[PDB]
DNA sequence: GATTCGTATC
C-alpha cells in the first residue's frame, strides 16, 4: 500500500523531530497517507491546539501509494526514527494491523519494527524564526504558564508571563514571572495590522524549535478576536507545517 | 452482543433511575454554574459507586449547555503519558487547555476519573491546582463537575501513611478543609438507587427482551428475581449486569451481586442496636468483621461505641450494664490492637444490649467522637504553655517543668500577673482558658 | 578445622542418614529422590528438630558437586521483600539448569518472617516455574504463612 | 607556603577535607614521616607525606577534631615559618611565626590513642 | 536430578469439563465458552478448588489458535503497579486485532486481591473505555479486596468448597489413570485431610504413593496430619478440663505445634463455633486473647495453655 | 608482601572496574591473584559472571611472591573501592600500587602524587557459570562498535527480553540478529554478513565439530543479563560470541596485552516454543 | 442502623 523512503539526512532530522513534536503534543500520533502528500496531525484532549506536519511527495524519493488513516502510539514512534549517537541511510516506512518500519545504518546493521496501529477517522505577522527561538526556548515552561503576544504599531513585543491568582488575603498562589524583550519593526520581515492575543508556550516552543532542525526561516502568523483560534505556520522545501491554538478570551 | 447496561443506557433524563428531588437539585445548581457571574465556580458530586451520576451529567449537559453555548463534556485521561511531561504536569497541562472554554467555545467539565491521588506529591499538586482553580482571578470560568465514588480501599501491604485516602476514597479524604469548605463550592451528596426505581428499570429491561425472555420461558419468574436484585443492590449497572448473567444463563446459578460497604455510623447501629433479618449475634459480627475488618480496626471505632452506647433509649437503662460496657471497652484497650481485643468488645456490647432490648424504645442519634477535640485543645494549651515557659526565662531566670506547668502555674501564675495588672506580663489570662462546670 | 567449632555446628548432618528421629519424613524425602520426582516440600516443627539439616543434605544428595549453582538458599538474614521475590527468586527459576540438567532447588529458611506480600507473589512463581525448580518452606510458626502458600506445598511435620 | 613545597604540604594538608565523615583526624610521627589516619569501618585511610620534612630541634600520635584542622591550614597559608609540635596522646601545638609577629594555635586530643 | 511432573501441574485440567465441584458455574463457564460473549468477571473462593484452571481453560476454549497474542496473563509475581497497568494494558486493549465474530480479548488478573488501589482506578478506566474489544477476568480469594467501582462492572461468580463427592471422583480418575493401589478408608483418609482442597488432596496422595505405595488409612495417617484446627475444636469442647488437657499435651504439644499456633487457631475455631452461648463466645473470645498477649510477650510455655484452657472451663462449666 | 603489583597506568584498573559497574554496584567482587595476573570475577544471582583479568604484562612491576598456593582468593566490597579510588586522577605520577598479604591481611590500594601518599586498605571477607568448550552450538566474531551500538538500541528501546539468532547458508549467506519483545513488540536487530563487521559466524550441531548450514540457533536471554556486556563492548575492539547445548552464552570481550573480559550467561528456559516459531518465521519472511 | 420529617401511592 503505502510505502516511503528518505535518503536525506536533514530530512530525517525533520521527521524526527516532527514526531517528537507529535508525541508531546498527544499520546498517540494519527497519521493518514495520501498519494500527494502524507500528514501527520495531532489533538491534545483539552482540543485547545492542533498541529499538523505535511510531507510532500518530492520529500520521499519513491513516495508509492496503492490504497488511509491509522493511529500509532507517539512514544513507539518517536524511539524509532531518533538519531542514534555514532548514520541512517535509508529510513523505509510502509503498511501492507502492524506498520513495518526498516531502519540500517551506514555500517550495515539492519533494524526492522512492527508498531501497532488502529483505523480511524484578521492580521498578518511574518517574522524571523531565529529570533522567536531564541526567545521561546529561552523561556522555561515550567515557570511560565501563559505567552502575551503583543504587536505595537512601532515595536513587536513578546513576554513570557504567568497568571497570577490570590487567596484568602492576596495569597501569592501563583507569582507572575515576566521573561519579556522588545523588538522593532526592521526585524520583522512583513507587519500587516489591518492588538493582544494569549496562548500557551510549550506547544509553541516546540513547534518552532521544528523548523530550524534543517540546516539548509520565517514564520507568519495570522489572528484575530480573543475567543478564536490563532494560526501558526511554517514553510520547507517539502514539509509544511500548521499549528491551530484557541487564544484567551 | 453487548453488554446490557452499556445497550440500555438511558437516552432522556425521563429515563434515568434518580430521585425526583435529587434531579431537581443537581438541575437549579447546574443551572446556577451556567448563568455568566456564576456564584458556583465549581460543582462536586459524592457517593457510591453506579448510583447514576455520570449519567445524569451527561444527559444535563446534553440539554443545558447547548442552550448557552455562544455562535457536550471534556474528560481528563490520566492514561495520557504524553512524552517530554511529567506525570505530575499532565493535569497541570489539562487544567490549562481547559480553562479556554469560555467564549464561542462551551463544554461542561467532567472529571470522572481522578489523578492518582494516593501519591501524596501529586495528591497534593491536585489540591493546589484546584484551590487555584476556585481563588482564581479570572474574570469567568466554564463550570466545573467533578464526580467522586465514594468506595473504601480495601487493606494491603503494610505501609500507610495519608491515613486519610488508605482508609477510604472519598471526597473528604481527597479535599482538604479550605476546599470543601468554600463559598464558591457545591457539593450534592448523592444516595444508592432505592428499590422502586430499581425494580420500575428491570422491569423495562424486561419488557424490551420479552422474545429471549420469552425464548427460555423465564417471564413467568423475572418478577421474583427482580424483587430480590432491588432489595439486594443499590447500585444500576450491578444489578442490571446481574440480570443480564441470569437471563442469558440457562441453569439454576444463583443471583449473586457486589457486597455494598457499611459505613461508620452504620456499624455503631449494628453493634449497638442489632441487625434486622439476623437475630444471630455471632453470624452478624463475624459478616462484620470479614467485611469491614479496615473500619473495626481502628481505635476510632471503640471510641465511637464508647461515645455513643448512651444513645440506646435515651440513656435510660441500668447502670450495671453501662459499667460492663465500660469496663469491656477499658479491658480491650490493654490488648493492642489484637483482633481479639475487638472481636471481645463489639461481642460483649451487642450482649449487653440485647439482653436489656425489648419493645417501647425510643433510642437517640448517634454522634462522632469528641476526641479530635481535645486533641487540638492540648495543642493549643501546649503552645500556650511554650509561650509561658519562653516568657519565664529571658524576663526571670527560672526553669519549670511542663508537669508543674499543667498543674500549678497553669492557674496561678496566671492569677498572679492579673493581681500585677491591676497594680501595675505579656500572659495575662489562664493557660487553656477558663474552666467551666 | 572442625575441631574449631560448637559441638552444635560440628556434628551437623552431612548425609541423609545422619538426621535421627524423623523416620517417616527421611524415608519419603528419601523415596522422592529415588523416584526422581521431588514436589514443592513444607519442613514445619520445633527449633533443632533437623529441618535445615535434612533440606541441605537432601540438597547435597541430589546435587552432590552442582550444589553451589543448583541451590539459592534463603534466610531471614536475607532481606525478602516484594523486589527480592520478584527479582532474584524469578530469575533464578526463570533460566535453564547448569551442566547437563536438573531441577533447581530454592529454599526459604525461616520463611514465617517473611511477609505477606511476598509470600502472595512467591505463589505464582511456585505453580508457573515447577516444570524445573522445586521450593522447600522450612518455617516453625504455620500461622504466619499465606493459606494459598501452605496450599501448593507438600507438608512434612518434624516432631520434637 | 611560598616555593617547591608549598602548593604540595598545602595540598597534603587540605587532602583530610574532602571526606564528609572525617571528624577525628588522627596524626603520627615516626622518627620523618607526616602521616594523618582516618579511622572508619569502610577503608582504613592513611595519608602520609612522602616529601622530605625537617625538624626544629619514637612514635608521636594525636587525635584532634577536623575545625582543628581547617584553622591550621587557613594559618598556614598565610604563614611562611610554622612549626608544627606534637604531645604524644595529649595536645597538638600549631606555632606559626612572621619574621615579631608570632601566632601560636593550641589544639587539646579529642579522643585518647 | 530426573524428569518427572508433580501430578498437581501433571494433571491440571485442561478443559472445562475436567474440572469438579461447582457445577452451576462451570455449566455457565462453558456456554460463555460456546457463545463467546464473556463480561468481565470476578471468580473468588477458597484456595485450590479450580479458579485459576477454570479461567485459563475459559481462555483458551474461547480464543483457540488467537491464545497465543489474545490473553494478557498479569500475576502477584509480575509487576502490577499503575504505570505498569496503565501502560501495558493500554497498549493490548488497544491493539487491534481480527478475532471470531462472537470474541473478545481476555484480560486474567490472576491475585487481583493483591493489587493497589490506584492501578485498580486504573483498571477502571481502561475497563469503562476498552470494553468493547477486550474483558477482564479476575481471580481472587475474597472480592472485598477489589474496590466496588470494579465490582460494579463485573459479573461475580463465587466458588464454593469443593464437596467430598467432587473431590472423591477426582482423585479415582487420577487413581485409574496413575495406576495406585488404595483402598476405601485410604481415600477417605486423603478426603478427610484435605478438607475441601483438590491441591492438597492431590499432594497428600502422591506424597503416600512415593513413601509408602498402596494408599490405606495407615499409611496416609502416618504420613501426613489430621487438621490441627479440629483437634483444636475438639479440645475447646472437653466436657472436663482433665480431656482438654490431655488432648492438648498428646496432639499439639508432642506433635511439635508453637503455642502461638495453637492460640491462633483456637481464635479462629471459636469465632466459628456452634452450640455455645454469645456470652460464653465472647469469654472465651477474652481469654484467647489474654493468652494470646502473654504468648507475644514471650511467655509461651505449656503452662499458659493449660491455664486457658482451664479459664475457658471456669466460664463454660459454671466452675 | 605475598603480593605486589604496581602500575602507573590506572586508566586500566578506572575503566576495568567500571566494567564491573553494569552489575551490581552494592555488593562483593572476587579477586584472584597469581603469577599470570589477577582477575576480579563477579556473579549475580547464579545466572551471570563477569571475569575480567589483568596479565603480570600490563604491571610495571609484577611479583607474586608466593609459592604455597597456585592462586590467592581474596572478596571485597566493590563500592568499598568505588568510594576510595574516586581520586579523580590527578593530571604526579598517580602510580598505583596493589597488595595482599595473604590470609586475614586487608588489600591493600596505594595513590602516589610524588609527595602525597593516600594509602587504602579494604577489609577481605568471608569466601560454575562455564561453557563445556566440547559442545558449541554456535560461534560469532563481530566488532566491538556494532554490537555497543546494538545495545544502545535495545535498551532505548526497552526490550523487556532478547533473542539470538544464528544461521549460517550454503552460500555463506550468515545471518546473526538480536531479537526483542519490547512495548514495540518483535523488532530485528541483524548484523550485516560484511567481513568489516562480521568476521566469521558458524553454526553447529552440537560437538562444535560440523559445520551445519540451514538450521538456526536461538538463544532465549533475559535483556537486564544480556545488559551487563554492554559497557565492556564499549571499549572493546572485536567481540567473540559462543553459545553451547547448555543454554550458556560466553561473551569473549578483548581490548586490544590489553584487558581480557569473560561474561557467561545462563539463557531463559523458554517455557513456551510457539514463540521460537514466530522468531523463525519473522527471520525468514 | 435510628429518628424525624416529608412524599407518593394505593
Ligand atoms: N436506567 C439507567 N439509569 C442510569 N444509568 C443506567 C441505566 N441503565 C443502565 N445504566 C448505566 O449505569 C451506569 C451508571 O454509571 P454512573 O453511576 O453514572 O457512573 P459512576 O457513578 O461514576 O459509577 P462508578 O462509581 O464510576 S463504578 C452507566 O454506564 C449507565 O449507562
Ligand atoms: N534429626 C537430627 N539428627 C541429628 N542432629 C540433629 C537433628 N536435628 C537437629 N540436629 C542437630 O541440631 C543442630 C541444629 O539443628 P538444625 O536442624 O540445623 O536447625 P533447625 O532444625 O532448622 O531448627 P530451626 O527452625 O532452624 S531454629 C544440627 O547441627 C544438629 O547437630
Ligand atoms: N475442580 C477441580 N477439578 C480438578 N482439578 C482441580 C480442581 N480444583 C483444583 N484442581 C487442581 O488444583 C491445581 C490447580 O488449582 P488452582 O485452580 O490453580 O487453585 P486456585 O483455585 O487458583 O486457588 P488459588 O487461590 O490460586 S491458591 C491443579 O493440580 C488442578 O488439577
Ligand atoms: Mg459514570
Ligand atoms: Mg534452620
Ligand atoms: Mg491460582
Amino acid at each position: 500500500s503505502f510505502k516511503a523512503t528518505i535518503t536525506e539526512s536533514g530530512k530525517q532530522n525533520i521527521w524526527f523531530r516532527a514526531i517528537y513534536v507529535l508525541s508531546t503534543i498527544q499520546d498517540d500520533i494519527k497519521i493518514t497517507v495520501t498519494t500527494n502528500e502524507l500528514i501527520a496531525w495531532s489533538m491534545n484532549e483539552t482540543d485547545t491546539t492542533l498541529c499538523q506536519v505535511r510531507f510532500q511527495k518530492s520529500f520521499f524519493e519513491e513516495y508509492e501509494f496503492k490504497p488511509y488513516s491509522f493511529r500509532v502510539n507517539g512514544r513507539h514512534l518517536t524511539t524509532i526514527s531518533r538519531k542514534p549517537d555514532g548514520g541512517i541511510k535509508s529510513f523505509t516506512i510502509a503498511v501492507n494491523n502492524r506498520l513495518i518500519v526498516v531502519i540500517e545504518m551506514d555500517s550495515l546493521i539492519v533494524k526492522e519494527y512492527c508498531p501497532q496501529f488502529q483505523p480511524i477517522k484578521i492580521n498578518y505577522i511574518c517574522c524571523n524564526s531565529t529570533l522567536l527561538k531564541n526567545f521561546l526556548d529561552n523561556c522555561n515552561v515550567n515557570v511560565t504558564d501563559e505567552v502575551k503576544l503583543e504587536i505595537n504599531v512601532h515595536r513587536l513585543s513578546i513576554t513570557a508571563f504567568t497568571k497570577a491568582v490570590y487567596g484568602k488575603n492576596n495569597d501569592l498562589l501563583r507569582n507572575a514571572l515576566s521573561m519579556s524583550n522588545t523588538i522593532s519593526t526592521l526585524d520583522l520581515e512583513h507587519y500587516c495590522l489591518f492588538k493582544s492575543i494569549i496562548f500557551k508556550l510549550k506547544d509553541f516552543k516546540n513547534f518552532i524549535t521544528i523548523g530550524p532542525s534543517w540546516k539548509t526561516d520565517n514564520i507568519s502568523l495570522w489572528f484575530c478576536h480573543p475567543g478564536d483560534p490563532i494560526l501558526m505556520q511554517m514553510q520547507k522545501p517539502g514539509v509544511k507545517l500548521e499549528l491551530v491554538e484557541v487564544t484567551d478570551s | 452482543g453487548e453488554q446490557w447496561y452499556e445497550k440500555f443506557k438511558p437516552n432522556c433524563l425521563e429515563q434515568v433511575a434518580i430521585h425526583k428531588r435529587k434531579l431537581k437539585d443537581v438541575q437549579e445548581a447546574l443551572d446556577a454554574m451556567f448563568l455568566p457571574n456564576a456564584k458556583h465556580r465549581i460543582l462536586l458530586l459524592s457517593g457510591p459507586s453506579g448510583c447514576s451520576k455520570s449519567t445524569v451529567i451527561k444527559e444535563l449537559s446534553k440539554i443545558l449547555v447547548p442552550k448557552y453555548r455562544q455562535n457536550k463534556v471534556t474528560e481528563f485521561r490520566g492514561d495520557c503519558i504524553v512524552n517530554d511531561l511529567p506525570q505530575m504536569e499532565s493535569f497541570s497541562e489539562f487544567l490549562k487547555g481547559a480553562r479556554y472554554l469560555v467564549m464561542s467555545n462551551l463544554s461542561l467539565i467532567l472529571i470522572e476519573d481522578l489523578p492518582n491521588v494516593f501519591h501524596i506529591d501529586t495528591r497534593r499538586r491536585f489540591q493546589q491546582l484546584i484551590l487555584q482553580w476556585l481563588y482564581s482571578s479570572e474574570p469567568l470560568l466554564p463550570p466545573l463537575v467533578i464526580c467522586i465514588t465514594e468506595c473504601e480501599i480495601p487493606e494491603n501491604d503494610n505501609n500507610y501513611r495519608k491515613f486519610g485516602i488508605d482508609y477510604t476514597f472519598s471526597a473528604e479524604t481527597i479535599m482538604n478543609k479550605e476546599i470543601l469548605m468554600h463559598p464558591r463550592l457545591k457539593r450534592i451528596k448523592f444516595n444508592p438507587i432505592n428499590s422502586t426505581l430499581l425494580k420500575k428499570h428491570l422491569k423495562f429491561i424486561c419488557v424490551q427482551n420479552m422474545k429471549m425472555l420469552k425464548e427460555k420461558n423465564k417471564w413467568n419468574k423475572r418478577q421474583e428475581v427482580i424483587d430480590y436484585i432491588a432489595q439486594e443492590t443499590g447500585d444500576i449497572r450491578s444489578a442490571i449486569t446481574t440480570l443480564q448473567f441470569w437471563a442469558t444463563s440457562s441453569g439454576s446459578l444463583p443471583i449473586s451481586t457486589r457486597e455494598s460497604t457499611i459505613s461508620y455510623f452504620h456499624a455503631i447501629g449494628k453493634v449497638i442496636h442489632g441487625s434486622h433479618s439476623t437475630n444471630n449475634d455471632n453470624e452478624m459480627i463475624n459478616n462484620l468483621f470479614e467485611n469491614s475488618n479496615n473500619l473495626l480496626s481502628k481505635e476510632d471505632f471503640k471510641l465511637g461505641i464508647l461515645e455513643n452506647y448512651n444513645t440506646f433509649n435515651k440513656g435510660e437503662f441500668s447502670i450495671s450494664d453501662a459499667s460492663s460496657i465500660v469496663d469491656c471497652l477499658s479491658e480491650c484497650d490493654n490488648m493492642n490492637g489484637l483482633p481479639e481485643s475487638n472481636e471481645y468488645g463489639l461481642r460483649e456490647v451487642r450482649k449487653t444490649f440485647r439482653n436489656i432490648s425489648k419493645q417501647g424504645h425510643n433510642h437517640g442519634t448517634v454522634y462522632f467522637p469528641r476526641e479530635w477535640k481535645v486533641r487540638k485543645l492540648q495543642n493549643s494549651f501546649k503552645v500556650q504553655a511554650e509561650d509561658w515557659l519562653n516568657v519565664s526565662l529571658y524576663k526571670y531566670n527560672a526553669v519549670h517543668s511542663f508537669r508543674n506547668i499543667t498543674l500549678e502555674f497553669g492557674y496561678y501564675a496566671p492569677l498572679i500577673r492579673k493581681c500585677q495588672s491591676y497594680k501595675k506580663i505579656d500572659v495575662v489570662d489562664r493557660i487553656g482558658g477558663p474552666i467551666e462546670a | 578445622s572442625k575441631e574449631n567449632l560448637p559441638w552444635v555446628e560440628k556434628y551437623r548432618p552431612e548425609t541423609l542418614d545422619e538426621v535421627y528421629g524423623q523416620n517417616e519424613v527421611i524415608t519419603t524425602v528419601r523415596k522422592f529422590v529415588d523416584e526422581g520426582k521431588l514436589p514443592h516440600l513444607l519442613f514445619y516443627g520445633p527449633p533443632g528438630t533437623g529441618k535445615t539439616s535434612t533440606i541441605v543434605a537432601l540438597a547435597r544428595e541430589i546435587y552432590g558437586k552442582n550444589y553451589s549453582n543448583m541451590v539459592l538458599e534463603l534466610n531471614a538474614s536475607d532481606d525478602r521483600g516484594i523486589d527480592v521475590v520478584r527479582n532474584q527468586i524469578k530469575d533464578f527459576a526463570s533460566t535453564r539448569q547448569i551442566f547437563s540438567k536438573g531441577f533447581k532447588l530454592i529454599i526459604l529458611d525461616e520463611a514465617d518472617a517473611m511477609t505477606n506480600a511476598a509470600q502472595n507473589a512467591l505463589r505464582r512463581v511456585i505453580e508457573r516455574y515447577t516444570k524445573n525448580t522445586r521450593f522447600c518452606v522450612l518455617a516453625n510458626y504455620a500461622h504466619k504463612l499465606t493459606p494459598a502458600l501452605l496450599s501448593r506445598c507438600t507438608r512434612f511435620r518434624f516432631q520434637p | 607556603i611560598s616555593g617547591e613545597f608549598g602548593s604540595a604540604f598545602h595540598g597534603f594538608i587540605r587532602r583530610v577535607e574532602r571526606y564528609s565523615n572525617v571528624n577525628h583526624i588522627h596524626l603520627m610521627g615516626v622518627k620523618v614521616e607526616l602521616k594523618i589516619i582516618v579511622n572508619e569501618l569502610d577503608w582504613h585511610l592513611e595519608i602520609c607525606w612522602n616529601g622530605p620534612l625537617d625538624s626544629v630541634i619514637s612514635t608521636h600520635e594525636v587525635i584532634i577534631r577536623c575545625k582543628d584542622w581547617k584553622v591550621c591550614s587557613k594559618l598556614y597559608a598565610a604563614f611562611e615559618e610554622v612549626v608544627l609540635a606534637i604531645s604524644h596522646d595529649e595536645s597538638c601545638v600549631f606555632h606559626c611565626s612572621l619574621d615579631r609577629g608570632q601566632i601560636i594555635y593550641y589544639i587539646a586530643r579529642s579522643k585518647g590513642l | 536430578l530426573s524428569l518427572q511432573l508433580p501430578w498437581v501441574e501433571k494433571y491440571r485440567p485442561q478443559v472445562l469439563s475436567d474440572i469438579v465441584g461447582n457445577k452451576e458455574t462451570i455449566d455457565r463457564l462453558q456456554q460463555i465458552a460456546k457463545d463467546g460473549n464473556m463480561p468481565h468477571m470476578i471468580i473468588s473462593g477458597m484456595p485450590g478448588i479450580g479458579k485459576t484452571t477454570s479461567v485459563h481453560c475459559l481462555a483458551h476454549e474461547l480464543l483457540g489458535r488467537s491464545y497465543a497474542d489474545g490473553v494478557l496473563e498479569l500475576n502477584a509475581s509480575d509487576d502490577r503497579g499503575i504505570d505498569v497497568v496503565r501502560n501495558q494494558i493500554k497498549h493490548f486493549a488497544q491493539k487491534k486485532l481480527h478475532l471470531p465474530p462472537g470474541k473478545h480479548k481476555i484480560v486474567i488478573l490472576d491475585e487481583a486481591d493483591s493489587m493497589t488501589a490506584g492501578a485498580q482506578q486504573a483498571l477502571r478506566r481502561t475497563m469503562e473505555l476498552y470494553s468493547n474489544s477486550t474483558r477482564f477476568a479476575f481471580a481472587c480469594n475474597q472480592s472485598n479486596k477489589i474496590i466496588e467501582p470494579l465490582q460494579s462492572r463485573c459479573a461475580i461468580l463465587r466458588y464454593s468448597k469443593l464437596s467430598d463427592e467432587d473431590v472423591l471422583k477426582r482423585l479415582l480418575q487420577i487413581i485409574k489413570l496413575e495406576d495406585v493401589k488404595y483402598t476405601n478408608d485410604g481415600l477417605e483418609a486423603i478426603i478427610f485431610t484435605a478438607e475441601g482442597d483438590m491441591r492438597q488432596a492431590i499432594n497428600n496422595l502422591q506424597s503416600t504413593v512415593a513413601g509408602h505405595g498402596l494408599v490405606n488409612a495407615d499409611n496416609v495417617f502416618k504420613i501426613v496430619d489430621s487438621p490441627h484446627p479440629l483437634i483444636v475444636k475438639k479440645m475447646l469442647l472437653a466436657s472436663n478440663l482433665e480431656d482438654s488437657i490431655q488432648i492438648l499435651r498428646t496432639d499439639l504439644w508432642k506433635k511439635g505445634y508453637s503455642s502461638i499456633d495453637i492460640v491462633t487457631t483456637s481464635f479462629r475455631v471459636t469465632k466459628n463455633l456452634a452450640q455455645v452461648k454469645e456470652s460464653v463466645r465472647l469469654e472465651m473470645i477474652k481469654e484467647i486473647g489474654l493468652t494470646h498477649m502473654r504468648i507475644l510477650e514471650g511467655v509461651g510455655t505449656y503452662l499458659q495453655l493449660a491455664s486457658m484452657l482451664a479459664k475457658i472451663h471456669k466460664l463454660n462449666n459454671k466452675a | 608482601n605475598k603480593f605486589s603489583a604496581s602500575t602507573v597506568h590506572l586508566e586500566h584498573i578506572t575503566t576495568a572496574l567500571s566494567c564491573l559497574t553494569p552489575f551490581g554496584s552494592k555488593d562483593d567482587v572476587l579477586i584472584f591473584i597469581d603469577a599470570d595476573g589477577l582477575s576480579f570475577v563477579r556473579e549475580n544471582n547464579h545466572v551471570i559472571k563477569i571475569q575480567l583479568l589483568l596479565s603480570r604484562e600490563l604491571f610495571m612491576s609484577y611479583s607474586y611472591r608466593n609459592e604455597t598456593e597456585d592462586h590467592m582468593k581474596l572478596c571485597v566490597k566493590i563500592n568499598h573501592i568505588l568510594d576510595s579510588v574516586s581520586v579523580m586522577n590527578r593530571n604526579d605520577i598517580v602510580e598505583c600500587t596493589l597488595s595482599y598479604d595473604g590470609h586475614g591481611s586487608p588489600f591493600v590500594l596505594i595513590f602516589e602524587d610524588s609527595f602525597i601518599s593516600e594509602r587504602v586498605e579494604y577489609s577481605t571477607y568471608l569466601i560454575g557459570l562455564e561453557l563445556d568448550r566440547e559442545r558449541i552450538s554456535f560461534e560469532a566474531i563481530i566488532k566491538g562498535e556494532a554490537l555497543h551500538s546494538a545495545l544502545k538500541d535495545l535498551k532505548e528501546i526497552g526490550c523487556k527480553e532478547c533473542y539470538v539468532y544464528a544461521k549460517t547458508e550454503a552460500n555463506d549467506e550468515n545471518v546473526f540478529a538480536l531479537i526483542s519483545k519490547s512495548q514495540l513488540g518483535f523488532s530485528k536487530i541483524k548484523l550485516p554478513s560484511n567481513r568489516s563487521i562480521l568476521e566469521k559466524l558458524q553454526v553447529f550441531d552440537g560437538d562444535s565439530t560440523t559445520v551445519i548450514d540451514g538450521f538456526a540457533v536461538i538463544g532465549f536471554f533475559d535483556f537486564t543479563s544480556f545488559d551487563k556486556i554492554r559497557k565492556s563492548t564499549k571499549i572493546a575492539s572485536k567481540v567473540l560470541f559462543r553459545m553451547d547445548v547448555h543454554g550458556v552464552l560466553s561473551v569473549n570481550i578483548l581490548s586490544q596485552p590489553g584487558i581480557v573480559i569473560e561474561v557467561c550467561m545462563l539463557e531463559k528456559e523458554s517455557i513456551d516454543e510457539a514463540a521460537q516459531t514466530e522468531i523463525e518465521l519473522l527471520m525468514e519472511t
